[PDB]
């Protein structure tokens, strides 16, 4: 029973703890290199368990997760690049191993995991509830003015 | 006075939490600092 | 701008004086309100 | 002490050091081996030096290649469920090189 402005909705599959991760200004590698949501978030989270499209025989490392980000990662920001973490003051770039990390790494899955180590599927809907011309709404009425 | 928050230094407290956690105790400094300037506001008109 | 993506563009047109960038006030009437949503960081324009 | 011994013990009989009463700087483990699998869990490995932590242990232990992917939380293999295995709830990072 509501209208709102704009409706985006954003969707990626994250660890069963990483529920609990994400939220408006929360710490955590996935919360401050991976995704951030704003600290006035006006919205809502939807998580549910998908062990049985993230997870296969021999296991599944199809998906990622960045680790290494040169700071904190700006609320809605799509900070894709394969770039190498600097360590000291090498400017390696050239190698990995020593001192040179990639900033990703797999997000391996497979169907015999814990509960905390399970592949939840996140989808959070953003709404923006402001004085501006709405675009969703629900049950209607039209009664004349 | 703490006023009921976990430490009477808002720069401790800036320092120590996440902003969406040390948001209920930095509204609770408020409520209690300004409320106090009130107080003394107050009886200031009165003593003027 | 582009605040919380959302781009924003402005624009008010007159034959104003015409000499130059001129002094008398003007408002800006805004035309269309988008919300790109994506990283900008440098600016260039395209001519004729 | 634990990074310039020279009998690092079997994983089989992994020698647990006890750290404490002590400043944990991180740049003495980044100077002393040129690792290959620095990945860390519970913390990140950039932010090690702002944090104060009630206890640190250290388990040493040298084995195989492979078996430096196996221990992980999480795992299982015959040295993740006969040598040594590591708990999900996992507050740490592992060094290799
Ligand atoms: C987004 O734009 C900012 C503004 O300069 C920049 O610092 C940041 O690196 C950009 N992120 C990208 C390109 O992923
Ligand atoms: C051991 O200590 C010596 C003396 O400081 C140092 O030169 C050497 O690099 C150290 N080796 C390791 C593996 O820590
Ligand atoms: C741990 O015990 C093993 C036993 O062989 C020994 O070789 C190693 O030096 C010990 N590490 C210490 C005391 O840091």
């Amino acid at each position: 029973d509501l209208c709102f402005t704009n409706v985006y909705a954003d969707s990626f599959v994250i660890k069963g703890n990483e529920v609990s991760q994400i939220a408006p200004g929360q710490t955590g590698n996935i919360a401050d290199y991976n995704y951030k949501l704003p600290d006035d978030f006006t919205g809502c989270v939807i998580a549910w368990n998908s062990n049985k499209l993230d997870s296969k025989h021999s296991g599944n490392y199809d998906y990622w997760y960045r680790l290494f980000r040169k700071s904190k990662l700006k609320p809605f920001e799509r900070d894709i690049s394969t770039e190498i973490y600097q360590a000291g003051n090498k400017p390696c770039k050239g190698v990995k191993g020593p001192n040179c990390y990639f900033p990703l790494q797999s997000y391996g899955f497979r169907p015999t995991y814990g509960v905390g180590h399970q592949p939840y599927r996140v989808v959070v809907l953003s709404f923006e509830l402001l004085h501006a011309p709405a675009t969703v709404c629900g049950p209607k009425k039209s009664t004349n003015l | 006075s703490k006023f009921g928050a976990i430490s009477s230094v808002l720069n401790d407290i800036l320092s120590r939490l996440d902003p969406p956690e040390a948001e209920v105790q930095i509204d609770r400094l408020i409520t209690g600092r300004l409320q106090s300037l009130q107080t003394y506001v107050t009886q200031q008109l009165i003593r003027a | 701008k582009n605040i919380d993506g959302y781009f924003k563009i402005y624009s008010k047109h007159t034959p104003i004086i015409g000499r130059d960038f001129p002094q008398g006030f003007s408002a800006l009437e805004p035309l269309v309100d988008l919300p790109i949503g994506i990283n900008i960081t440098r600016f260039q324009t395209l001519l004729a | 002490e634990v990074f310039n011994a020279t009998r690092f013990a079997s994983v089989y009989a992994w020698n647990r050091t006890r750290i404490s009463n002590c400043v944990a700087d991180y740049s003495v483990l980044y100077n002393f081996a040129p690792f290959f699998a620095f990945k860390c869990y519970g913390v990140s490995p950039t932010k090690l030096n702002d944090l104060c932590f009630t206890n640190v242990y250290a388990d040493s232990f040298v084995i195989k290649g492979n078996e430096v992917s196996q221990i992980a939380p999480g795992q299982t293999g015959n040295i993740a469920d006969y040598n040594y295995k590591l708990p999900d709830d996992f507050t740490g990072c592992v060094i290799a090189w």
